């Protein structure tokens, strides 16, 4: 019933093609994706989706649309080969949400990360008082194989919403048989 | 290898206009829009143009926005009204080209291999 | 119980009709997503062909200059006419 | 395949809870993200071409 | 199957520290990290003795692979069938390796090569030119791989010991050193790669020198040490004289490939000598 425009932030790196997560971890990534239109949709059915990828390219395969199914196609030949690159991915998110066409919803992201990141922890903290400027919610979720809690990525959660801010949630996973279960518990219902 | 194309009289006009249109808030100094045309020969031919939604940053200047969503519907209604014409190519102002225009050509050849670029002077007419 | 060499067995079995049933449907709604988009080739070739307002058909009677000639309709008056660029 | 079906009496769990896994990684998306996105072609189409 | 690199875990320098945790990262059921670094095992400086204790396992891998970039696959199993030393079951190894791998992936492009390179070897007239021929024919759409246009260009680098190939190789030895930019092998590959350049240029028919080539610094930053005649001989066919002294030390210098086309040598001055003073 809450008016937000929510933003999938999906890797297509090389390093999504190997099996600790069981099938495939496109596979694990889709269905990821699966839980959170379909969250979207049934808890406000006004809401609008769009996704974007990182690696090697930022391309916006996807407007942010209200109909899932246009995703779902494109989530098809999504090609995991490429390389990742971080500082470009969340600016290039945050102009897509100044192109909301519909200027009374909120502005939220989510993030699947599935490769090691490999930037500058002062351009993050920049990024980081840049969206205290701007007025968003990202919600980082961990996937993959993962240099397992970063400073930077755990201070760029904090430097999001410093001095009681929203408690856009660390989304951690353990390497293993696991569902989306972990990813519904706490954050997609409170975040 | 294209030979050359040809301007309609039509196109650039419309690019002076929405030019104007954008021109009370103009501080982009840049407007990109997708360049329809008559593929005839080895050269070319250009009958008609659209705008699409476009912002881009120096900061990092690799951050910009074509709209594929608007550019798959508009011109599905340009060619319901009209089936001669289909899209050639794309255009932006601001003499000056800048290092962006590498990711826009190379993104829209998936909508026209042989796709080309022209670059008109809204503002330098002399 | 854990694994007396039937739960296992009996598993192998369930699991795999279960794959093949679903393994099944798709191969069936792919098909048919296929046959559709052959009738809309067709339709797409039918909003190509929505604008052959004609051609009327003359014999050329004589040649006046290099680009002016004198032809006649089939039923109808007679004409000086020219070609298109390069025929 | 007297190997193939006699490695699957011999062994208790790699015949079987990896089958027991690659199946239940298959039915939350070979049938779920497939169909689901092959059912997103089809309502597209028919609010098409009529 | 792990105790199959256990009893292959000797020759492998600092055997427990990286076997061990080979052994790790195919646990895991891990296909990037395992993969970078059988590659980098495989770079790994000895003889390699155990190809055949890892090309069984890398069939392995190859086997229930369903994930693993085919590129790197060709590019590791390059050093497995060099390593095999028998031209006898290598090329059919090869054809096996290169229909199992049989998608639309760009690595069959540098399986040809590599069937050429053993067949540049020998064999080496009758099906040498249509391997190299259906290289540039599948050599479009995608201009951006680079090792593409390494492993071709090599290949016609091979095929310059033909008779008929003298300005074909040096338009080609350019493009392999137009292609290929950096530095990233050793000066005492370099530099020889400059010297064949040079008489392949100085033999060809419509090529003289072809200048700002000479400006181009794999020659003359190479070899400003040791054969600076070589460079100081291009410059005298730039400078249009004649100057006897120093196109004849070439010849008291070069005597093998130099003395045979002497004549051809003065022929060429004395037609671009005159392309110099109408200038």
């Amino acid at each position: 019933m809450v008016l937000e425009s929510t933003m999938v932030c999906v890797d297509n790196s090389e390093y999504m093609r190997n099996g600790d997560f069981l099938p495939t971890r496109l596979q694990a990534q889709q269905d990821a994706v699966n839980i959170v239109c379909h969250s979207k949709t049934r808890s406000n059915p006004e809401n609008n989706v769009g996704l974007i990828t990182l690696a090697n390219d930022c391309e916006v395969l996807t407007t942010l649309t209200p109909d899932t199914g246009r995703i779902l196609s494109k989530l098809h030949t999504v090609q995991p080969k490429g390389k990742i690159t971080f500082c470009t991915g969340i600016r290039v998110a945050h102009l897509a949400l100044k192109h909301r066409q519909g200027k009374n919803h909120k502005m939220r992201i989510i993030a699947f990360v599935g490769s090691p990141v490999e930037d500058n922890e002062k351009d993050l903290v920049k990024l980081a008082k840049r969206l205290k400027k701007e007025k968003v919610n990202v919600d980082i979720i961990n996937f993959g194989e993962e240099e397992v809690n970063t400073e930077k990525l755990t201070a760029f959660v904090n430097t999001l919403n410093g001095k009681d801010g929203t408690g856009s949630h660390l989304v951690t996973v353990p390497p293993g048989p696991s569902l989306a279960d972990a990813l519904i518990s706490s954050p997609i219902l409170a975040g | 290898a294209v030979q050359k194309v040809v301007v309609h009289p039509l196109v650039l006009l419309s690019v002076v206009d929405h030019f104007n249109r954008i021109g009370k808030v103009g501080n982009q100094k840049r407007v990109v829009g997708v360049l329809l045309g008559s593929w005839q020969k080895k050269v070319l031919d250009v009958s008609n143009s659209f705008a699409v939604p476009f912002d881009e940053d120096d900061k990092d200047d690799s951050v910009w926005f074509l709209d594929h969503d608007y550019l798959e519907n508009m011109y599905g209604m340009f060619k319901k009204v009209n089936a001669r014409e289909r899209i050639v190519g794309w255009y932006h102002t601001g003499p000056k080209l800048h290092k962006n225009d590498i990711a826009i050509n190379e993104l829209m050849k998936r909508y026209c291999p042989n796709s080309v670029l022209v670059i008109i002077d809204v503002k330098p007419k002399d | 119980m854990a694994d007396p060499r039937d739960k296992a067995l009996q598993d192998y079995r369930k699991k795999l009709l279960e794959h093949k049933e679903i393994d099944g449907r798709l191969k069936e709604l792919r098909e048919q997503l296929k046959e559709l988009t052959k009738q809309y080739e067709k339709s797409e070739n039918d909003l190509k062909a929505l604008q052959s307002v004609g051609q009327i058909v003359g014999e050329v009677l004589k040649q006046l200059t290099e680009e002016k000639f004198i032809v006649k309709a089939t039923n109808g008056p007679r004409y000086v006419v020219g070609c298109r660029r390069q025929l | 395949e007297q190997d193939g079906i006699g490695e699957e009496v011999l062994k208790m769990s790699t015949e079987e809870i990896i089958q027991r896994t690659r199946l239940l990684d298959s039915e939350i998306k070979i049938m779920k993200s497939e169909v689901l996105r092959v059912t997103h072609e089809l309502q597209a189409m028919k609010d098409k071409i009529k | 199957v792990p105790g199959f690199l256990q009893q292959s875990q000797n020759s492998g320098p600092g055997q427990p520290a990286v076997w061990h945790r080979l052994e790790e990262l195919y646990t895991k059921k891990l296909w990037h990290q395992l993969t970078l670094q059988v590659l980098d095992f495989v770079q790994d400086p000895c003889f390699a003795q155990g190809d055949g204790l890892i090309k069984l396992y890398e069939n392995f891998i190859s086997e229930f692979e369903h994930r693993v970039n085919p590129l790197s696959l060709v590019e590791i199993i390059l050093h497995v069938v060099r390593q095999m030393t028998d031209p006898n079951v290598a090329l059919t190894f090869l054809e096996k390796t290169r229909e199992k791998v049989k998608s639309s992936d760009e690595a069959v492009i540098l399986c040809k090569t590599a069937i050429g390179a053993l067949k540049l070897n020998i064999g080496d007239l009758q099906v040498t030119k249509e391997t190299i021929e259906d290289v540039e024919e599948m050599l479009n759409n995608l201009p951006g791989v680079t090792s593409v246009h390494s492993r071709f260009y090599d290949l016609s680098s091979k095929y310059y010991q033909t008779i008929g190939n003298h300005a074909s190789y040096y338009k080609d030895a350019l493009r392999f050193l137009g292609c290929v930019d950096i530095k990233d092998l050793p000066v005492s590959e370099q530099q020889e790669r400059a010297f064949t350049l040079g008489l392949a240029g100085l033999l060809g028919e419509g090529v003289f020198n072809f200048g700002e080539l000479l400006m181009h610094p794999v020659l003359e930053s190479l070899r400003n040490t040791d054969r600076q005649w070589l460079i100081d001989t291009l410059y005298a066919f730039n400078s249009g004289n004649v100057e006897r002294f120093q196109t004849l030390k070439t010849a008291w210098g070069q005597q093998p490939d130099l003395a045979a086309n002497e004549a051809q040598l003065l022929r060429k001055i004395q037609l671009l000598c005159l392309m110099e003073m109408t200038f």
